[PDB]
């Protein structure tokens, strides 16, 4: 928040692909402005393009100052990807009693 | 008089959007009987 | 003209001849407009920002 505010951008506007959402503010080390949307196909309008070994959410952040822009547009093409395959285990160990 | 008319810079809603639409709605008014132009200061 | 609306108040006259002996006629007609109205471009606007 202290860096956007630096920026110029006394209020920012968050938007997805779907303005229902919209940002907030929290606080875990500083003043952090965040938007949280689920991991799924659509919710806020996130693509899903799933290759032979990831798949990848991706959407795109909007800035801005005002409800209006007339110059400097702001596109955060952002995608995380997560793996299909994986490894796991039981943490309790087994000791089988025999004759 | 009986046209009405205004201009302003272009601008672009913020977000998904790409198309601006706009709507105006008007109210008409006697010459005499009342007032018609209106003054707004800050 | 009250607050909402405006109307434009007339009177037609029936007759079958020049002078009336009877059964005069007389037609009291009136149609009204509001005040307020809606408008919207039919032209879409498509902006083009950096
Ligand atoms: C299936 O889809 C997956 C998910 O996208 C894909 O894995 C991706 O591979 C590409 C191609 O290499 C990676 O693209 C990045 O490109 C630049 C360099 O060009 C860098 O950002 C990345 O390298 C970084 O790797 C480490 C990441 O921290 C660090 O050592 C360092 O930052 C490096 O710069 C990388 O090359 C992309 O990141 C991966 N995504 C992953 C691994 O999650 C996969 O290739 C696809 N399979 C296909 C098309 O067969
Ligand atoms: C300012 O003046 C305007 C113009 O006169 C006025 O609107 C008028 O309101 C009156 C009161 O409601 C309407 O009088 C009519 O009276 C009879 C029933 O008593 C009916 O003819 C009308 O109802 C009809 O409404 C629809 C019309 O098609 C139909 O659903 C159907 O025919 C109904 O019967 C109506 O009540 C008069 O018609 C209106 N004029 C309109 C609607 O153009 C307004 O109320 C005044 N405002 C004030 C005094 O603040």
């Amino acid at each position: 928040k202290c860096q956007l505010k630096s920026l110029g951008f006394d209020k920012v506007f968050m938007y997805l692909s779907d303005s229902r959402c919209s940002g907030f503010n929290d606080r875990d080390n500083r003043d952090w402005v965040s938007v949280v949307t689920p991991a799924r196909d659509g919710p806020c309008g996130t693509v899903l393009t799933r290759n032979e070994t990831h798949a990848t959410y991706s959407n795109t952040l909007y800035l801005a100052d005002e409800i209006i822009i007339r110059d400097l547009n702001i596109k955060i093409n952002f995608a995380c990807s997560y793996p299909l395959d994986m490894k796991v285990s039981l943490k309790t160990a087994l000791q089988p009693m025999v004759s | 008089s009986s046209q009405g008319r205004f201009s302003v810079q272009m601008f672009r809603f913020a977000g998904n959007y790409d198309l601006v639409y706009l709507h105006c709605e008007v109210y008409l008014c006697d010459t005499m009987n009342e007032k018609c132009k209106p003054t707004c200061s800050g």
